[PDB]
């Protein structure tokens, strides 16, 4: 004791500074993310920067396939983002054989949540930064959205963003929604949500954007895939001929 | 402030410039809970402001929440509250 | 401290009122408003 | 000004916004009447200084005409009675009567600060400095026509009072530019210098990230420095590749 | 200071502490690797410098198997790169016995990169001082993967690491860009003999021996050789023909 | 001007109209008038005006005294400002 | 190689006092308001569920939790640490009083089952305490109905009313006259309604308050109407509709 | 029939995207103004009405233009009279240019006002 | 049909298009059939939903009851009703219960009738162990024996209603009380009494919120009391806050209450 500048404890103005940088810092592969609930489907739209003509960009990803029908989109820094996605793969495939059935979203962000608690007492350990969109369309209480944060902190969302642009899709979707009064998309073929969500975020962070420049999930009934960068083209190509 | 202390702010500066029928009072007084006076004249005078750069005579609903969203932005962070997590 | 507060609030009820003799109802008044402060925190 | 708002595209968002809130109250006060809403008075600039702020500021003066007025802040507190308090109020009194004029206060936070350990060493000058300018908004001394701009690194050390409006309403901040943004501004800089007939901005914009207006600019002149080595004036899309990816490994 | 530049058992506010700052340096210190994807293959080369006349060629060869088509080369600190395959071998092998395959390029770098990241959630086991490079060919086709000290990695068509990282990745962009990839394999050893060339500038004042390896699938046949011999001397001659300063 | 300040409005009324409208009555209850106000809190937020509408309408004259600029750097003019004003 | 670390992380203080506790003492006041009231003939507890973003939904969450049927507990505090405790409470409970008995666990054994565990965390290094104040609410055929508070160092008292969260005294002592002797749960469940307005406001809706009531079990509540085989819940919650009849009347 | 309505559509689009959102003139101001006046020909007021509305939800090229043609079909309106005068109050009730700025300096947008207050009137 | 939602909207409309009489029959109908979930609130159809769409029903007739003077009909049928929600659920129970006594009272009733549903609602709560909504009940029925010009009566209730609160539940119910009354003084025309219970009311709503009418009532006695006690000009200046009060309140205050304050504005003046 004597220490919290070496080490992780309570703080008397109880805002926890390893906490709070861990809210801050997550940015620094800049991205910007978001999910909506579609009637039946549950799309996650998400930024990719290639900084090098060096690189692949196939093998650039930040959705992990966590078993057949889980998603998971994490933000934060690629090395912790690979130790959480590794975790919680194992995790996932052990509830799966032990209880027979598949992991819900809550409880996956649940279990994770519990354990960064578990790290943010330790002195000798220290908590990852990763903030975890766990996403699904299970059909026990159909799409879900649920997000945690490093805290220990998870809720339930009718759609979420995370990155610096938070505030500007946030008011994007909540002017949607209040106009509407319903929580989900409820456009019948994923399709039609996978364009929506594209026009709000070229409004959102201002700028059109390319195949290689987004990278598109999609979760349906009982299985998850990944969208390819061809797939990616018609839908910008599609808005064009709105107006 | 309480709800009825508010109310005579919105419509005090509200006065002064142009109003409109499709206002509505009754929304300015739930989003703003007990801000002081110096902060509630602070957003109505940004409002009036970026409705005319809009082009607009009267000041909608919408042009308010805007301004709103504009100045309480401040936030660069990812997750707010330690309060309570 | 609190007892001579009383005092010249009661007196300034009067005083609105024009009057310049004070009275057990302009007393109880002022008192009620001292105690609420007092419930604060 | 010493640059257009051509001569620094690329910080888009940030010149839209400037633009509507200084040129448009002087050239229709009218609309802003009609409406009865009262006009813009005041603007804010906040971001590191002299990757694009610094630019933003002069650029805005030179297409109104407006007479650009700066002001040192420790020029405003020599060591003498009474010439802080005349040298604030002197130079708006003048803005006012060859109106418009900016006046451009640099570091407001030598000259309206608000302590943090609450000392008066030189600090009760402080005082004197931020007292005057609330007096001239909150009288009758009339400013609509006459345009503010305070410039400080970062807001820690703006009472509540300046931020509510008719002081400060506009506060103006400095991203990052986009994609699209880099593009804009790696144009114009590459433009101005000379190079092979063949060219490619494109290239440079995708492995940049992290830089702003000033880094974009040395990316520009770092490629040259290179073009005199090669014993030539000629920029290459060779040379660029090299810089742009020099001036990204030295910082994040 | 600020408490982080000996404790990784807490956050940062820079997204990350200090003490491994201090280790991507150590990375910058040592001698120049590169990696060049290919068509078919990949290519490997080092710079080994040279200062005394006394060392013998190609047996303190920073280049190390894993397996037998698995090649893993590195620039920093020797004692923490020597551990780092030490462990990836042991790993490596673990796969071999349990699945009975041999272990995908993707597999590999987890296996690593778990490891490499959790001296990094803790205070008491200490970062790794090298960048490696590593690739091979595998059933999946032929990957080029980098690690960092950070536990990062991402897939590559070309790497670097080293002193003159940045000279040769520039040269290595144009070179790969210009190409569909940089050709072929046998393509590949003579430009790569030509990056280690010019790296040398960054390093001019003790010389080199240019040592070159490569796994290629259609010119090494599914396993991992060093290249030498005939070929290593005819490639630094090729490159004397061209540069020549 | 401004609306919604009831109870610093009530405030004020009592505090500075009042002994000067009506003296006499203070002294003839035999209490301490009030004599001197703070006003604390960020000026130019409505503050002012209302200090400066009780000034006109009781037709009494405003002075704006500037505190700080008596900041000055000697024995010469500032101690003596404060006797004049 | 590391696990070596046991030294404290709560020590004792030049006044004697425990440098963690007063933090965590912070961390209860700036909670929500939480309160619970025992009318004799029940138990009510409630608090305001609040969120984190406007996009979040606060309907979709929970603060009281179920740690066996007849039994919940709410707190004021921080929400992570309120999520593991509650995870390590359900699961001692199982263990040792329907493994070892079968009759589900009388309530005061319970509590002294979570002080145990939250002591523990203070005693020993490379953990700290739980950020968190409990009031854990239940029934017993053998005690009846029944109120605990269990305080962030592990410390337990019996309350037949009490308040936590912002304005904890005022709004305790607001309790205090409204309530004596022994009225009803009904009536009970009116009175914390009210209390809990005049706590908070900027919410009043039924979809960002909970109350719940140890009060009753029903075959509804049981899951069958058959024979009963286990006592079952005692625990309800009244529903977002349910809440919004009594705001009314008022 | 259909060939003149889907001359307009056509037309339209590829009008707005040759003005983009930068510039006055790229439309050329002569195909807004060739494709209204090819309408009032085409079809019946109610129709000619309805369009020049739905078309206007979009940005309308600018505030000057829209308010040009406006304005021509209010005088064909007044024009050809019985129960269409009663259509012309519909038309100037859906419009915000003569109710809400938005470049009203103009003395058009006030002269359509005027009339909508002689068939008040009458 | 046979169906809960279009029954209760053909029986809406049916009222205007035809009688009250053909309206009422359906509206029974509704009571008596339509199969909803749970127990029973009408013993031979179960209702929960259908009951709350009944009380719809209900204020509608209630309406045209005070009109066709079944006002005596309306008054057993209060009572009568509170067992039938009795059954369901506690809260739904809760409710109506209050809202009824409000719904009899806000269009004009005989003062008899009104008195004897008070009094057994009061006794509905005795069963219970409810208090809270009790202190309530009694504020109603002090108001209309006040009305009757029965001040004993008036006076008698409200002293046991005030030791109540101050031990126990209602703060704001308090304010009301007090007001009343002055109301029961002033009229018996015993200034004293009633100055001294208007201060105690003015304390009261002040220390705590209260509703924007509420206190707009308080400052209609002030006005009242300075006209009695003379010195028009500071009455003038309380009607003033009462009747923006009001305007903001718009229809929310009476039609037949605005009018009274409008009326004391004016005269105030010509008095002074």
């Amino acid at each position: 004791a004597g220490y919290d500048r070496h080490i992780t404890i309570f703080s008397p103005e109880g805002r926890l500074y390893q906490v709070e940088y861990a809210f801050k810092a997550t940015n620094q592969t800049n991205i910007n993310s978001l999910a909506v609930r579609g009637k039946d489907c549950t799309v996650v739209i998400s930024q990719k920067k290639v900084p090098d003509k060096l690189l692949d960009p196939t093998t650039v990803s930040y959705i992990f396939c966590i078993s057949r029908t889980i998603g998971m989109v994490v933000n934060g820094p690629i090395p912790d983002a690979r130790n959480a996605a590794l975790r919680a793969k194992a995790e996932a495939a052990e509830f799966r054989y032990k209880y027979g059935y598949d992991m819900p979203c809550d409880v996956l962000a649940k279990r994770m949540a519990n354990l960064s608690q578990i790290y943010t007492q330790r002195a000798y350990m220290r908590p990852l930064g990763v903030i975890l969109t766990f996403v699904s369309v299970d059909e026990e209480l159909g799409p879900s959205i649920y997000k945690t944060d490093p805290a220990g902190y998870y809720v339930g969302y009718k759609a979420t963003a995370t990155g610096p642009k938070q505030q500007e899709i946030t008011t994007n979707l909540e002017n949607h929604f209040k106009k509407s009064k319903i929580d989900h998309i409820n456009e019948e073929s994923w399709e039609k949500v996978v364009e929506f969500a594209i026009t709000h975020m070229i409004d959102a962070l201002g700028t059109e954007f390319s195949k290689n420049d987004l990278e598109v999930g999609v979760a349906t009934k009982d299985k998850f895939f990944t969208l390819s960068a061809e797939n990616i083209e018609e839908r910008l190509v599609a808005i064009a001929e709105q107006d | 402030r309480d709800r009825r202390e508010r109310r005579l702010i919105f419509g005090t500066i509200a006065s002064k410039m142009s109003l409109a029928p499709e206002a509505d009072l009754d929304s300015l007084i739930i989003r703003n809970d007990s801000l002081s006076g110096a902060v509630i004249a602070a957003i109505m005078q940004e409002a009036g402001l970026r409705a005319v750069r809009k082009n607009r005579y009267v000041i909608l609903q919408s042009d308010l929440e805007e301004a709103y969203a504009t100045q309480v932005k401040t936030d660069n962070t990812v997750d707010k509250f330690d309060f309570y997590k | 401290a609190d007892v001579k507060g009383v005092c010249t609030e009661a007196g300034m009820y009067a005083l609105r009122e024009r009057r310049i003799h004070v009275t057990q109802e302009d007393f109880e008044l002022a008192v009620g408003k001292v105690m609420n402060k007092n419930q604060e925190t | 000004g010493e640059i257009t708002f051509d001569g620094i595209g690329g910080l888009t968002e940030q010149i839209r916004e400037l633009r509507e809130v200084i040129e448009l109250p002087l050239k229709n006060p009218e609309i802003f009447q009609r409406v009865g809403i009262k006009p813009p008075k005041g603007v804010l600039l906040y971001g590191p200084p002299g990757t694009g702020k610094t630019l933003l500021a002069k650029a805005v003066a030179a297409t109104i005409g407006a007479n650009f007025i700066f002001s040192p802040a420790s020029g405003i507190v020599d060591k003498y009675i009474g010439e802080s308090a005349r040298i604030i109020r002197e130079m708006f009194a003048y803005a006012k009567e060859h109106e418009p004029c900016i006046i451009f206060m640099d570091e407001v936070d030598a000259i309206g600060g608000r302590r943090f350990s609450e000392g008066t060493s030189a600090d009760r000058e402080i005082q004197r400095t931020l007292m005057e300018l609330l007096t001239q908004m909150d009288g009758f001394d009339n400013l609509g026509q006459t345009k503010i701009i305070m410039a400080t690194n970062r807001p820690d050390t703006l009472d509540p009072a300046l931020l509510r409006p008719g002081r400060l309403d506009r506060k103006v901040e400095i991203p990052l530019p986009n994609e699209a943004g880099r593009l804009e501004i790696f144009k114009i800089h590459t433009a101005k210098v000379k190079k092979t007939g063949e060219f490619d901005f494109e290239a440079a914009v995708k492995m940049s990230d992290g830089f702003n207006g000033a880094d974009i600019r040395n990316c520009a002149t770092e490629a040259g420095f290179f073009a005199i080595r090669d014993d030539r004036d000629h920029i290459n899309p060779d040379d660029l590749m090299k810089a742009v990816r020099k001036v990204a490994e030295v910082k994040k | 200071g600020t408490g982080y530049d000996l404790s990784n058992s807490v956050f940062s506010p820079d997204g990350r502490n200090f003490q491994v700052e201090y280790a991507v340096k150590a990375v910058e210190n040592g001698t120049t690797s590169i990696g060049i994807k290919c068509n078919d293959g990949v290519v490997f080369a080092v710079e080994k410098l040279i200062t005394s006349k006394l060392l013998v060629p190609q047996k303190n060869v920073k280049i190390q198997v894993v397996d037998r088509h698995i090649g893993c080369v590195y620039s920093g600190l020797i004692p923490d790169g020597r551990h780092l395959v030490n462990r990836g071998r042991e790993e490596a092998a673990s796969f071999k016995k349990l699945y009975k395959t041999p272990i995908p390029i993707p597999a590999f770098a987890d296996r690593l990169g778990q490891y490499v990241q959790a001296h990094t959630l803790y205070n008491s086991v200490r970062p790794f001082g090298v960048s490696t490079i590593f690739g091979g060919v595998d059933k999946n086709g032929a990957h080029l993967y980098m690690l960092e000290p950070s536990g990062s990695y991402w897939g590559y068509k070309g790497a670097a690491t080293g002193k003159g990282r940045q000279s040769a990745k520039a040269e290595l962009e144009k070179l790969v860009d210009h190409h569909p990839e940089g050709l072929s394999a046998r393509e590949a050893v003579k430009q790569a003999a030509k990056i280690i060339y010019l790296a040398h500038e960054d390093n001019k004042e003790k010389d080199f021996e240019l040592e070159i390896s490569w796994c290629s699938l259609s010119e090494t046949n599914g396993l991992h050789k060093f290249v030498k011999g005939d070929l290593l001397q005819e490639a630094i001659d090729f490159a004397q023909k061209e540069i020549n300063g | 001007d401004v609306g919604g300040l009831d109870m610093q409005k009530q405030e004020i009324r009592e505090a500075v109209e009042l002994p000067l409208v009506q003296a006499d009555l203070y002294e003839q209850i035999g209490i301490d008038p009030p004599r001197g106000v703070l006003l604390y809190g960020p000026p130019g937020t409505g503050k002012t005006m209302l200090v400066k509408a009780v000034a006109n309408s009781t037709k009494a004259a405003f002075i704006r005294v500037n505190g700080s600029e008596f900041v000055h750097k000697y024995l010469g003019e500032g101690p003596r400002m404060v006797r004049d004003v | 190689m590391t696990d070596r670390y046991s030294f404290s992380l709560t020590t004792f203080s030049p006044s004697g006092k425990l440098g963690q506790i007063d933090y965590a003492l912070t961390a209860v006041k700036q909670g929500v308001t939480s309160l619970g009231i025992k009318a004799t003939n029940g138990v009510v507890i409630a608090t305001e569920k609040k969120s984190s973003s406007p996009l979040a939904m606060s309907e979709t969450l929970s603060k009281v939790s179920l740690l066996t049927p007849d039994i919940g507990a709410v707190y004021s505090g921080m929400g992570p640490d309120y999520r593991v405790l509650v995870d390590k409470s359900r699961k001692v409970a199982h263990t040792s009083y329907k493994r070892i008995y079968g009759e589900y666990p009388p309530t005061k054994l319970l509590v002294s089952e979570v002080a145990k565990i939250m002591q523990e965390a203070t005693q020993s290094g490379g953990v700290r305490p739980f950020g968190v104040s409990l009031l854990i609410a239940g029934h017993d055929e053998f005690n009846g109905f029944s109120l605990y508070q269990v305080d962030p160092s592990g410390s337990y008292f019996p309350w037949k009313a009490t308040a936590i969260g912002k304005g904890s005294v005022a709004a305790k002592t607001f309790l205090e006259k409204r309530w004596n002797d022994e009225l009803e749960l009904e009536d009970a469940i009116h009175i914390a309604l009210l209390t809990l307005k005049e706590s908070v406001e900027g919410e009043f809706n039924g979809d960002t308050i909970e109350l719940a009531i140890i009060g009753d079990e029903n075959p509804d509540l049981l899951g069958y109407t058959g024979i009963p085989t286990d006592k079952g819940p005692r625990f309800r919650k009244l529903t977002s509709q349910e809440i919004n009849d009594r705001l009314e009347a008022l | 029939a259909q060939n003149d309505c889907n001359s307009a559509l056509d037309q339209l689009l590829v009008l707005e995207k040759k003005t983009r959102q930068a510039s006055d003139l790229a439309s050329s101001k002569e195909v807004l103004a060739k494709i209204v006046d090819l309408l009032a020909s085409r079809n019946k007021w109610d129709d000619l009405n309805e369009q020049l509305t739905l078309l206007s939800k979009k940005h309308g090229q600018l505030k000057l233009s829209i308010q040009y043609m406006i304005q021509k079909v209010m005088e064909y309106l007044k024009s050809s009279k019985s129960l269409d005068l009663n259509t012309r109050i519909s038309v100037i009730e859906t419009i915000r240019v003569v109710t809400e700025n938005k470049i009203f300096v103009e003395v058009e947008r006030a002269r359509v006002t005027k009339d909508l207050v002689e068939i008040k009137k009458e | 049909m046979s169906l809960p939602g279009s029954k209760l909207e053909e029986a809406r409309r049916l009222v205007n298009e035809k009688q009250y009489n053909e309206a009422e029959q359906v509206y029974l109908s509704l009571l008596d059939k339509d199969s909803s979930q749970s127990s029973a609130a009408a013993g031979a159809s179960v209702d929960d939903k259908r009951r709350n769409e009944q009380e719809t029903s209900i204020l509608e007739l209630g309406q045209l009851y005070v009109t066709m003077g079944a006002k005596d009909k309306l008054r057993e049928f209060i009572p009568h009703s509170t067992e039938y929600m009795m059954q369901f659920a506690k809260s739904k129970t809760v409710k109506v219960l209050k809202t009824l006594i409000e719904k009899f009272e806000q269009v004009p009733d005989s003062l008899d009738d009104q008195i004897f549903v008070c009094e057994k609602s009061i006794e509905f709560a005795k069963r219970e162990k409810r208090v809270f909504l009790k202190h309530s009940l009694s504020i109603k029925l002090a108001t209309l024996h006040y009305q009757k010009k029965q001040y004993k009566d008036s006076l008698a209730l409200i002293n046991d209603l005030l030791r109540e609160f101050k031990k126990l539940d209602d703060k704001p119910s308090l304010v009301d009380v007090h007001l009343l009354e002055s109301k029961v003084y002033h009229k018996l025309r015993n200034l004293a009494k009633s100055k001294a219970s208007l201060t105690a009311a003015r304390t009261a709503a002040n220390s705590i919120y209260c509703p924007t009418q509420t206190v707009a009532e308080l400052d209609l006695m002030s006005g009242i009391l300075h006209c009695e006690d003379k010195d028009y000009k500071t009455a003038f200046s309380y009607f003033f806050e009462s009747f923006e009060s009001y305007h903001n309140l718009t229809t929310h205050n009476s039609y037949e209450k605005a009018c009274q304050v409008l009326k004391y504005m004016l005269l105030s003046k010509i008095m002074l």
